[PDB]
């Protein structure tokens, strides 16, 4: 309650050098069906699974 | 300050009322810009 | 030349026992269970007279002290003056009431604190 939404982390099994659109998407409507979710401070953090590591 | 000067047990009671209502109108102002900065940033 | 000191305890206590022997233990003032007594001989002595007096005589102690530098080991909820005063308030409030509760003091006008027949008597002997 005293911390603010700064966002969603989702992980992807390719690297994407690009936006996902999908991810976007879900953003998108995660931002219009919340008040509280601000599209200047939520974000989209993707962790592509590198072999052996995660970027 | 050096000596602190308290108050009657019904006072004290009084005190902590007071301050209670103050908390809970500075969470009530608090509130209130939360919706205006709410309403400036979807506008 | 030198001396040993061998604590046979539990696995759980050791930690504590070998944090508390190098390192310098604080000290923590726990008066406020045990006031009732300060506040009646403060009361049948005339020196804490009303609620100002007797947390002018509070304060002159070391839990006024201990306070300021731990307000979580006396279960204040910060280190203004605002908080400690009403902090102190309410521990007077509550050792007046216990003193009331008890045939021990009489609240005149609910400030003024008067010793009783019960009060003077629990604190002379």
């Amino acid at each position: 309650k005293e911390m603010e939404p700064l966002g969603w982390i989702h992980t992807q099994p390719n690297e994407s050098p690009q936006l996902s659109p999908q991810d976007v998407t879900t953003h998108a409507k995660i931002m219009a069906d919340n008040p509280s979710w601000d599209g200047e401070k939520t974000i989209i953090i993707t962790c592509s699974f590198t072999p052996g590591s995660c970027t | 300050e050096a000596k602190p000067k308290f108050l009657s047990k019904a006072e004290r009671e009084a005190e902590a009322l007071k301050r209670r209502q103050q908390e809970v109108e500075e969470r009530q102002r608090m509130l209130e810009e939360e919706r205006k900065k709410r309403k400036q940033f979807q506008d | 030349d030198e001396g040993r000191c061998v604590i046979m305890c539990q696995g759980s206590k050791k930690d504590f026992f070998k944090k508390f022997l190098y390192e310098p233990l604080p000290v923590e003032s726990h008066l406020d269970h045990c006031m009732h007594d300060h506040f009646n001989a403060e009361i049948v002595t005339k020196t804490i007279e009303n609620k100002q007096d007797a947390v002018d005589y509070l304060t002159w102690t070391f839990l006024y002290r201990r306070m300021t530098q731990n307000p979580n080991y006396y279960n204040l909820q910060g280190i203004s003056h605002r908080h400690l005063s009403d902090h102190l308030s309410e521990l007077v409030e509550q050792t007046l009431s216990d003193l009331e509760q008890s045939k021990c003091i009489s609240i005149e006008d609910e400030m003024d604190v008067a010793p009783l027949n019960l009060g003077m008597i629990a604190a002379y002997y």
